[PDB]
């Protein structure tokens, strides 16, 4: 049964929900379920069945698939070949987990604090709600020596609608009440180059990505308002007028507008898309350019694998490589999420003024 | 040659197609700010005024082999707060450039430019409300590889179409990237030469061309494409068993077997 | 090489340009650029290059032509079948740059009142700037015996670009001081049929054209306000609430509206098309009908130099005759630009009040 490779569309898809961590993988000891690593078998690229051995085209979303189909395989696509997509999926999906979690941990405290405390801080200011960060998923492949990548990813219902309703929620409550958050940023390229870090955060290394080449254990790094507080002309009234996020991203409810976070897991801030765009998914501020270097492996992997016409016929104009490197050219539009694009060219605050560090991620006034 | 036969046209909406699709298709990316004024002259000498920017698309000219281009602006709007397409004129400009259409921010990087055509539109009212409908189009192009006459390797052969104007364009007035959101409709200028996912090739293999195609790539695939042939070839095969065959749903046939006994073996 | 005649939207195309002093013109003498006058060999007609010794398509904008093309030549067109199109053409070219001298002109005076000179004005009205017409574009064949159509064009780059520019800015200046033009109309019709003239400019004759039939050399018109500024209800406060021009063509830079001068030039009103319509174009208030007719000796001189069915199957039913029969039918809509239609229906001034003559152009309050 000969199979053909896929087509370039598909290969970019593939990569798109690596970086969503919701590539759909089956391996013979798990089926379709990925919870448990296991080495896979077949992956689902934009709509096609792939087997991971050959990288043919195995079948379709149509018709169910309990096993890989009997095909005529190459078998000349190694594991090493194509793991780095598996990485990039993997840890993404550990990461989306672990910032689920400390959504919920700030929404909690912040939906407890008592209607005085609220009060109390809307009038003269000061601390309202403190995550002791070393309690922000404490064992996560981004938090101990200990895990890894191939660890089971924590089993959560409705991932993405828990994301949404609840970073909703926070944010709605931090709107009304003119609150300042010291875990978001007007532009998260400034975390990379840009804002100043203090403490250990200083020795921070952004590999800007999720690759299998750069520690992804770290601290949670936030902002370091403290001087801020101090500063007598910049007391409550300032920050109703400027700090609060509603100055430089728009009102929470009414804008298209994405918010975006410090780095605080993976060394990777968080965009969270507007909520006027539908509903607010959440995705790590990754370069497109940087997303499709997860396939370069299997470039040469299938060049050496499959026949020049074969190839040519599947990938197009170029072979795989061209396919490659046209797709490079146009990383910014075909593997960049639109949410990356969508944040306010107007900001009063910005991202510059104080520094930031490892510490406890927190809300005041 | 050989494997190629009278060739069909084909529409497209530059616009709607998927550049990770559309091999033929450049973009320059949004959210860069990018924008800016250039001035091209038509062969007449006439000078002409219009603006790129973050969105703007253009065909890569370079391998698609000898072909017509009509553009229909026919039923679209482009009607903004303080720009009326009524009066207004859209043309076809082709670049020569060395420097690839994507990393355009300047107009210093367009190289050789020349208006090559361009009508003058005329605008209504459309059925929606508040919308303004233009009149039909048929602003041609073609697209013929000898006249260009490319040497340098480096050189890229660009097509755009937007609206040009005798005075400068003001940014905030006509914000479109262009005019590319209308009726695109290709038909080869040549039976001789085919093309692979919208690039040419001296030769087809056509076995490999069996279930390569994705709807996709088939439906942005150029009017040469030699899938779109294969199509028309193989057709007359299917037209031929029909006239033979009158089996029913699930019953064998002479021309029903040959395949079950590929699958039996496989 | 046979040829074949253009369509018949081809020629409307063509007669539209002229009346924008627009049409593409080759002689063999000075090419491309009509700056200096020679006999026409070729002309643009909506995209085709026509020639015009038989009027036959021998190429198109899309191929660059250094010649006329060796083509079968009937040669049965003459000059005097075409010369009404040049004329028409190269007088409107004439009358842009002389319009746009006259503009530039108040534009630079209106931009060096003094502050002083200004607020006085805004406060009590009074002349704020005026300019002596025997300035006005002095040496054009509208101004001198001495000057012709046949005299080189004034080179002047980006014409259009500055008309829009100059225009723009002259307007928005005297919309934001309440000022009052004496050389604006708010339906140029009344020009020819309307307004009341006073002096010399009682016997004016008004040809509504471009055309050799009827003396383009004349004075410059504008209103004769004077009589407003001695009315003693009609001081400051009135002005500001009627005769300013927002009042009846809306606040320049918020409107659609198409605002005209009186007859400063070649006795013809300039009509300006609205700021929110894209750019501000100018074009002559002639109807379309009268620039139908400068194909009239055209139309006979095809149907003596071409076959029955050759005209037929280019201009349709018919023939040429036919095509000019319904065209002019339709000159409304075909021949007319859109700008000439898109005059305020509400106007409360007017232009019926005070009188027009032969005059200084002039801004006061
Ligand atoms: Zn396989
Ligand atoms: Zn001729």
């Amino acid at each position: 049964m000969e199979v053909c490779l896929p087509n370039g569309h598909q290969i970019v898809d593939l990569i798109n929900n690596a970086f969503e961590g919701r590539v759909s993988i089956y391996s013979a000891q798990e089926g379709w379920d990925k919870t448990i690593s296991a080495q896979p078998d077949m992956m689902v690229c934009g709509g096609a069945v792939v087997c991971m051995h050959c990288l043919g085209v195995v079948g379709s979303l149509q018709r169910k698939l309990k096993h890989l189909p009997h095909h005529r395989c190459n078998q000349q696509i190694r594991h090493q070949d194509y793991v780095d997509v598996q990485f990039a999926d993997r840890v993404t999906a550990h990461w989306k987990r672990g910032m689920l979690s400390f959504v919920c941990q700030m929404h909690a405290m912040m939906n407890d604090v008592s209607p005085e405390d609220l009060d109390r801080v809307r009038t003269e200011g000061g601390s309202l709600v403190e995550l002791n960060w070393l309690q922000v998923d404490p064992n996560s492949m981004f938090r101990s020596i200990h895990s890894s990548w191939t660890d089971p990813l924590q089993v959560v219902d409705d991932l993405d609608t828990k994301l949404d309703q609840y970073w909703t929620a926070l944010n709605l409550m931090i709107d009304s009440s003119d609150l300042v958050p010291n875990f978001m940023m007007r532009d998260p390229s400034h975390a990379f180059n840009g804002v100043r870090l203090e403490g250990d955060a200083r020795q921070t290394q952004f590999s800007r990505t999720f690759d299998s080449r750069s520690s992804l254990e770290w601290g949670v790094m936030v902002y370091d308002y403290s001087e801020l507080e101090h500063d007598p002309s910049k007391g409550r009234a300032y920050r109703k007028e400027l700090v609060t996020p509603a100055r430089d991203f728009g009102h929470f409810g009414l804008s298209h507008y994405s918010r975006a976070t410090t780095p605080i897991l993976g060394k990777m801030p968080a965009v969270f898309s507007g909520m006027l765009t539908g509903n607010c998914k959440m995705y790590p501020f990754i370069k497109g350019t940087a997303k499709l270097k997860t396939v370069r492996k299997l470039v040469d992997s299938v060049n050496h694998a499959w026949g020049v016409e074969k190839i040519r016929y599947a990938l197009g104009p170029g072979g795989m490589t061209g396919w490659y490197n046209r797709t490079m050219q146009q990383a910014p539009i075909v593997l960049t999420p639109a949410a990356l694009t969508m944040f306010s060219d107007t900001t009063k605050f910005g991202d510059l003024d104080y520094p930031v560090m490892i510490g406890d991620p927190m809300i005041l006034g | 040659p050989v494997f190629a036969i009278p060739p069909k046209p084909a529409d497209y909406n530059v616009r709607t197609l998927k550049i990770d699709e559309a091999t033929w298709l450049r973009m320059i990316p949004k959210t860069m700010g990018t924008l800016f004024q250039i001035q091209v002259t038509d062969n007449t000498g006439t000078n002409w005024h219009f603006n790129l920017r973050g969105g703007t698309r253009v065909v890569n000219l370079d391998q698609i082999a000898p072909m017509r281009f009509v553009l229909d602006l026919g039923g679209k709007s482009y009607k903004e707060t303080s720009w009326d397409p009524n009066g207004k004129k859209v043309g076809f400009i082709v670049f020569q450039s060395k420097i690839p259409f994507e990393l355009w921010t300047a107009a210093s990087q367009i190289g050789q430019a020349t208006v090559v055509n361009y009508v003058q539109l005329y605008a209504e009212d459309s059925s929606f409300t508040a919308q303004s409908i233009i009149a039909t189009t048929s602003l041609a192009y073609n697209y013929e590889p000898e006249q260009l006459n490319k040497t340098d390797p480096e050189m890229n052969y660009y097509l755009l179409a937007t609206f040009i104007d005798s005075a400068a364009i003001t940014p905030t007035n006509m914000t479109q990237p262009d005019v590319w959101d209308a009726l695109l409709t290709m038909s080869p200028l040549s039976a001789g030469e085919v093309t692979v996912k919208g690039a040419v090739v001296s030769e087809v293999v056509p076995a490999e061309l069996i279930g390569s195609y994705t709807p996709e790539s088939l439906n942005a695939s150029l009017p040469n494409d030699a899938a779109r042939c294969m199509i028309d070839r193989a057709s007359k095969i299917a037209e031929a068993i029909k006239i033979d065959d009158d089996a029913g749903p699930d019953e064998y046939s002479p021309n029903s077997v040959p395949i079950q006994g590929q699958l039996a073996i496989s």
